[PDB]
This record gives structure tokens, C-alpha cells and sequence, in this order.
């Protein structure tokens, strides 16, 4: 399902920030979402961001209290199964092309090692 | 108070797409994600686009854009039908409120998403 | 014989938007239609669209209510023997290169399922 | 399963000539680099093509009988996820990217099935 | 005879367009027609174009409802015998220098194969 | 509102023919159909036409046209007695309502129809 | 049939000198590339020329008797469609284009007659 | 209405002879008839006439004439004592009512009739 992200944006000094303007824009023609489709969200009091993010490939931009340009934090990619209750940081670290590929490599090596261990154990029992 | 040519840039504006490439490689195999944004700009011709001579003749249109938004070299700008690499004669009056660049049409087709 | 498209244009945050206009311009002249034969269709309430499209080849662009220009949504090569009750997303996707990253995510997904199968099998044998 | 691409030669492929011929050269990585295997297909009346296709890297060429040479329709990578009843013009749009190396990592599923085979071979001894 | 063309101009959305200005201009000194000889035709209601065009070598341009320049569809060539009741699309696809030459090549190969088959059958009967 | 030099181009106009070549080849034998249109323009000299030195001296007149209609490189422009290839120092203020090009007289005779 | 070109030497060809001489070199593609066959013709009084001409590629040269060299009148490709009673200045205007390869494809007619010759040869046996 | 600098050329006029050569040859032996006409013009210096260095120093005066009459390259112009070959930096505002050329003094004596 379309996952929901929820966290509390915190400045480096333990003070939340209420007036954050987050922009999510997709850039893949994906089910029920279009290329270069933009959308905004403003965090409520306490500096807490919560929204259901439709899935696909979405780059995320920050604007703090007052900012000329928009800071680019990264580009998440959300699929059908992906942890529902998640902060945005663990979304971006765990979903980005470099991180996605490197996670895939990690997983493939893990699976290969598991397979070899299982095969060796089967040989030992046989 | 630093002068700000920004207001002197709005009238001449035009919609345009600003993309950048962040190449990704594994085992030395090239893939390229894209980042595209709709940005304000203004376009004039930069070097009157000529026809060079080679084994085969070739020509690349030159445009030189201004915008209030920052534009790094390794970025392309599409305005009509072919993106332009932001390569040459660029200058950043960022503290003065805008920046400019020449442009090189990459005769490759436009980088939609890859 | 002509194909029809019905769907809902969900915003990237799972929020619909009743202001987008979808334009299609003929790629190359084909029966009853000519090159560069543009046409635009406004979206309806609730972010839904339901419109008839002729067979042929067409650049498809869209523009959002707050947008200034059109965004390059893609190009589609529709003909007969394509399903008539088809949404726009699936038509684009069926007649466009699959996005790199969605493929990468699907790969990571099947990889994760395989790895979990291997690990649980190792647990079971042990 | 192996795919079956069919349709009516239309649009940029050319007029529906009742004699048009196509040619697919498949790059099957045989031992060291690969082997190219050619196959020429012809069309029935009305410019109709209908033919099955194996999976892998195929380069499609088009030309008319009695013409002077082919025309580069282009490359394609038929994978285990492309639709079966598809037209040729549509498939030509899904050209081969360089995701093949990430695709190689689909061996995780093979590793898992090998692990499960080892498990369900080992266990029966009791 | 001077053939006549009937068709119904259709925008990609099933909505005909009445106010199309079609511009036919000739560039060959051909019987009863001169080089660079221009003429216009405006489509009637229902988006249906019908006109008798004198034969020769005529390039055709379109202007939709409002357009700065003229869009070039191509250049038909009509001879003494050429199908009388024809749409303009099948006129341009079947009559243009590239298409004309390639049709000629197609025909030459067809006739050559027919001749070879006839000769072989005559040999078999003799 | 993009400035539009178009109205500032009408007074200086002149009739002229704009042609383009769409080469056709079979078994690598060259034929060339032509596409000619009567287009508006304005003509000035572009590079003061000199006499170069070689085994035989040669000279090609230079003209640089403006028009409201788009002009690709691979097109010729005839105004008096010899077409000019639209090769050099061209620039497209298409969004500003006109475009310009230098011109090279193709000492070949003018491409009427071939 | 073979043509007969005649007229009065005039205009750019020069003054009607009653000794003027012409020379046609025919490029008859003999075995590997071709054979050039020369032939010199002179003129009666008043600068009058009258002479038959075979078909094919002919290069015509002009000069006066006692002059220092020829003058390149130019090439010509006399085909089975050029008019018979024509002047030389007129024929020089119908120079050889590179349509010759397409003219090769006239062999289809030959093909057909061969086919017919086969047909009306086979049937008589009864 | 094309602007016409013609009236802006009369005041500065000067009488001058405009000749052209139509070479004639038999058995590859050079003879040259001449065609000379008294034409209107105006003369300024074109390249400030310097002294080049070689085995022997040489110098050719440069003049650049305007006239309402057409002036092809292969023509000479005599104004004082030595004809000038109309070689370089010429430009034809013929449609604007005049044309101009640089000039090269042919150190040969002036072609009277040959």
C-alpha cells in the first residue's frame, strides 16, 4: 500500500521547526502519478511531518523558514512493500539509486553465502 | 546593498527545463539517473550557430540563458526540442541575483528519465 | 475501434487534483489524423479523466493547474489489438521504456524474497 | 514463456507492403563473448507480421523484398517480463538498457531455489 | 483522370476539426499546371475534406485553427491512373519519392519472382 | 511578453525563394528532390565578398537574411541569380519572432526542380 | 526506334558556319565498365546538321574545322522516350540524370514478356 | 521600400574609368581585349598602403570605391594613374542602390586597349 511517513524535524539545537515547506515531486510515469508532478506539505506545530506518500520515484526538496532556493535532500523510491511506519531519513537512506543498488549487491552476496552454507551442510549430512 | 538584476530579468522570462545527471556505475557500466526541474529563464543565441567542416558536417545550436536559479556546468537545459549542455562563457552573479551560461545542444536525444 | 482511457490522476502524495490538462500531438500522420494535429483535454473533478483516443502515434504532454508550460510526459504508439478499457498510465508504460529505477526496485524485491527463503531454509535445516 | 510479437506494419516502419521482410539477429552469449544468430521473417498480405521470439538481446532490421538494403529498426532486450501479445512497433520502444548487470543479480532467486532443493533433498533421510 | 480525394480530418480525440486550411502547391511544369502554383482549400463542417486535385507533383501543407507557419505533411505525386476514391493519407503514403521508389523496387522483385516461378513451371511441364 | 522584432522586419522585406534538399539514394546513387517556397526576407551583405587565392581564384558572395519564417542550415536561399547555402553565423530569435543566417553562393546553378 | 536529330546550328552553339563539325562519343557499357565509340559529323551549308543517333549515353562536342580544339556541348541520355525529329540544342537540354538505376528496373517489362513467352510456349502441348 | 543610399553617394562622386578583361585564347596563347567605360564613383583608401618585405620590397595602393553601377570582381578601376583590381572586401547593396569594393593596384601599366 501507499506508505505513510512520520517524524519530527529537528534542528541541530534540540528545537523543532514548525514552518518547513517540503516539496515532493515525482519523475516517473507510474501508476496514478505523473512525471514532474509536484506537491507541497507544511509541517504542523512541534515540527512533525506526517503524510501518505504515493509510491514510485520521488525527489524531495526542503525549504526552511525563509529560503530563496530549495535544498535537495535526495530522491526516494517507494515500492509496493516498504516499511509503513517510517521516518523520512530512513526512507532516503534505504531508497535511492546508489543506496538501492548497493543494498541489492549486499543482499545478493548474503543470499549467495547462505546458499553455499546450506549446500555444504547438505553435503555434510550426505 | 548589492545590486540585484533579478527584477530586470522577469519580463524576458520563459519556461524551460533544467536537468542534471548524476552518473551511477557498477563494475564500470554506465547508467544515468536524471533530475529535471521546471525553472525560469531567458534565452538568447550565444554563438551564431554555424556549420563546421569535418568528415561529416555538424552543427550545434548555442543559447545562453539567464536565471535567478543557480546553474552548474554539468547540467542541461531544454527549451524547445533539444537540451543544451551548460558548458561555456557562463558567469555567476549569484550575489547579484542571477547567473548566465552559454549552451551546447547535445545532438543526443533529450534525457527524459533513462 | 478507437481506444478509450479512464483513470484517476493521483498526486504524488496520494491527493488527487482536478486541474490538469492533457495534450496529445500526432507523432506521424496516420489514418484520419495528420502530423502535429494537437488536441487538449481538461481533467474532471476528483482528478479523474475519461476520454476517447484514436489509434496512431502521439506525443503526450500534460500541464498542471499551477503549471506554466507542458511537461514531456512521453510518446505512445497506440493501435488496434490493445485493450479498450485501459488507463492512461498503463498505455504510457506499455509503450515507453521501463524506468531504470522501478526495474531496480523490483529486482531488489525479488532478491529480498529469495534471500529470505534461503535464510529460513538454512534455519529449518539447522 | 517465449513471446509472440505480431501486428500490422504501420507508421515509421513504413507502408503495409504485402512482401516486407524483417530480420532478427540474436546475440546469444555463447562461450567467450557471444554468437550472432540470424533469422529472416516475411509478412503476409496487408503488411501483417506474426512471429514468436525467444528471450535475450535481439537486433531487428527491416527492408522490402527487392530493396537495396535493410533499415535499422534497432535493438531490444526481451526479458521474462515483457508482454506476450505485443506489436513490433511497441516492442522497439523497449530497447536494451545497461541494467543487464543488475539483472545478473537475479541469480539470487536461483541461489534460493538451489538452497531449497538442497534442503528438501537432505531432510528425507530421517 | 484528375482524381478526387475524400476524407474526414480527425484530431486524435475523436473530435473533427472544421477550420483546416490545406495548401497544395505544385513544383513541376506538368500538363495544365505550373511550377510553384499554389491553392487553398478549407474543410467544411464535420471536418471532411473533398477536392479534385489536378495530377502532377504536389506538396501539401496544413494550417490548423490558428498557426503561425505551415506544417508540411509531404509531397504526393498523382499520375493518369491512380485510385480515384482515396483519402489523402493513402495518397501520401502511396505517392512520395521515397515511397514511390520503394514501391517500384517491391514491384520489380514481385514480378521477377513471378517470372521465375512461371519459367520453372514451364520447364516442369516441358 | 517576449519582444518581437517581427514588425521591425516588414519594411525592409524582399521576395526570395527558400529551398531545401531532401536527398534520396538507392544503391548509393545520388538524386535530389527539391522543396521551394516563396518566403519573406531581408538581405544585407554578410562578409564583404573577396577574391581568394588558389590554383584558380574563386569568390562566393555572402548575404545574411532575416525572416519571420524558420530557416534550417540545410537550406538554400535564392534572391537574384544564385542560391546561397544558409551555412554560417546564423541565429534563431524564433521566440523573439525572427531568425537570421549568413549565406554562401553555391557556384552550382540554381536548383530549380532536378 | 533510333532517333534523328537535325536543325540549324545557332545561338550558344555558334554562328551557322558551313563547315562546322560535331563529335559524339558513345559510352556503350561493353563488358566490365564500358567502351567509348567516337563519331564525327560535319554540316552542310547554312550551318545545317542532320544525323541519326543511336540510344544510350552520348557526349556531344562541337568545333569548327581548322579550329584549335572542341567545345563541350555536353552529355545526353537518348532513351526510348525522347522525340525523334528534334534539334540538337533542344536535346542538349535533356542531359543524363542519375535515374539510370531506376531505369534498370524497366527489366520488369522484359521479365513479363519472358513470362508470357513461357506461357504461350507451354500451353500448346495439350 | 528598400532604402537607397544612391542620393547619399552623388556629392562625393569622382570620374573614374571602369574596365573589364575578357580574355581570348587560341592554341593557348593569351590575348586580352578590354572594355572601358566612364563610370561614377567615390574613392577612399582601403588598407593604409604599407611596404611589405620580400627579396625586393613592394607596395600596392588600396582604394575602395562606391558606385551606383555594378562592379564585378574581374574588373579594374583607374582613377589617377594606375588601375586597381577590384579584389577584396567588396559588397553589393545592389538592391539598396550601390556597391563597394576594395582595390589592388596592378603594378602592370594601365590596360588602355591592348
Amino acid at each position: 500500500m501507499s506508505i505513510q511517513v512520520t517524524g519530527i524535524i529537528e534542528g541541530p539545537l534540540g528545537t523543532p521547526s514548525p514552518g518547513i515547506t517540503i516539496r515532493v515531486v515525482s519523475k516517473i510515469s507510474y501508476r496514478n502519478t505523473y512525471r514532474l508532478s509536484t506537491e507541497d506539505y507544511v509541517t504542523t506545530t512541534g515540527g512533525a511531518y506526517d503524510f501518505q506518500l504515493n509510491e514510485g520515484f520521488h525527489k524531495i526538496l526542503i525549504r526552511y523558514r525563509g529560503a530563496s532556493s530549495f535544498t535537495k535532500l535526495g530522491d526516494v523510491s517507494v515500492s509496493d512493500q516498504t516499511p509503513s511506519p517510517i521516518t523520512l531519513i530512513n526512507l532516503l537512506e534505504s531508497s535511492s539509486p546508489k543506496a538501492l543498488v548497493v543494498k541489492l549487491q549486499e543482499l545478493a552476496d548474503e543470499a549467495s553465502e547462505s546458499a553455499q552454507s546450506a549446500s555444504d551442510d547438505a553435503d555434510q549430512v550426505t | 546593498m548589492l545590486p540585484n538584476m533579478r527584477s530586470a530579468l522577469k519580463m524576458f522570462e520563459q519556461s524551460v527545463l533544467l536537468k542534471s545527471v548524476e552518473t551511477i556505475r557498477v563494475d564500470f557500466v554506465d547508467d544515468i539517473i536524471i533530475t529535471a526541474t521546471p525553472i525560469r529563464a531567458v534565452v538568447q543565441v550565444a554563438d551564431k550557430k554555424k556549420l563546421n567542416l569535418d568528415s561529416l558536417d555538424w552543427s550545434k545550436q548555442y543559447i545562453w540563458v539567464h536565471s535567478g536559479s543557480k546553474m552548474e556546468i554539468g547540467q542541461f537545459i531544454e527549451w524547445h526540442g533539444k537540451d543544451f549542455k551548460l558548458v561555456a562563457a557562463g558567469d555567476d552573479y549569484s550575489d547579484y541575483g542571477y547567473n548566465a551560461w552559454y549552451g551546447e545542444e547535445t545532438l543526443k536525444p533529450v534525457l527524459v528519465s533513462s
